[PDB]
């Protein structure tokens, strides 16, 4: 994800 | 009173606007699109509140990535009604400052029916007599309500960690017992009206190439991954009662 990236 | 509620406090994020041009008229794709942006930013908050929540690094990475996206819209319209209650007495939805819903903005959103059930919510603070702190241990649960049937990657922890997110709500009640089967109440009633927003979202991020509305980048992945799989059964919210 582009979610798993920034967190 | 314990180091609990100091954290709960202590993380509470602040005041988060929407940026709407409260000039121009009220139309749906406007409207919607300042919700959209609205919705991205009190993600993020939701994510830097929720890494910071007690226990919260007990859970593999992806469980914690998990818990968040699933119950992010559970948690916006908790704070959301809490915030409508706290600031117009439920008289309408406060979103943000600088978009509040009057029954005009409600109808032209498209939302009037969710919108009605999140302004029934807003009441519930007032007619149960809600306290601050009742709110925050409320909310800090709601992050733990919702997981799939299938399982988390470590589901030990969560199940503990959940266990004592009750057990602290319960501490901050402890005929009183009334209390509880009430909150459990309406916690419980969170969970349809996440669901109506859900398919809407849903629904609308679908038709929005041809309607014109605005989907951020976390907006859009976030709606067509992991909204799908509570929509199709997949992933079911915990309830107190039956
Ligand atoms: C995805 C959709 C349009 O963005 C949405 O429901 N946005 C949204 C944004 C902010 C807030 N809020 O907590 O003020 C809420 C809601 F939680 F109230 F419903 C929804």
């Amino acid at each position: 994800s582009s979610f798993r990236d920034w967190y | 009173q314990p180091i609990f509620l100091n954290v709960l406090e202590a993380i509470e994020p602040g005041v988060v606007c929407a940026g709407h041009d409260n000039n121009q008229p009220d139309s749906f794709a406007a409207l919607l699109s300042s919700l959209n942006e609205l919705g991205e930013r009190q993600l993020v908050h939701v994510v830097k509140w929720a890494k910071a929540l007690p226990g919260f690094r007990n859970l593999h990475v992806d469980d914690q990535m998990a818990v968040i996206q699933y119950s992010w819209m559970g948690l916006m319209v908790f704070a959301m009604g809490w915030r409508s209650f706290t600031n117009v007495n439920s008289a309408m939805l406060y979103f943000a400052p600088d978009l509040v819903f009057n029954e005009y903005r409600m109808h032209k959103s498209r939302m009037y029916s969710q919108c009605v059930r999140m302004r029934h919510l807003s009441q519930e603070f007032g007619w149960l007599q809600i306290t601050p702190q009742e709110f925050l241990c409320m909310k800090a649960l709601l992050l733990f309500s919702i997981i799939p049937v299938d399982g988390l990657k470590n589901q030990k922890f969560f199940d503990e960690l959940r266990m004592n997110y009750i057990k602290e709500l319960d501490r901050i009640i402890a005929s009183c017992s009334r209390r509880f089967y009430q909150l459990t109440k309406l916690l419980d009633s969170v969970q349809p009206i996440a669901r109506e927003l859900h398919q809407f979202a849903f629904d609308l991020l679908i038709k929005s190439h041809m309607v014109s509305v605005d989907f951020p980048e976390m907006m859009a992945e976030i709606i067509s991954v992991q909204v799908p799989k509570i929509l199709s059964g997949k992933v079911k919210p915990i309830y107190f009662h039956t």
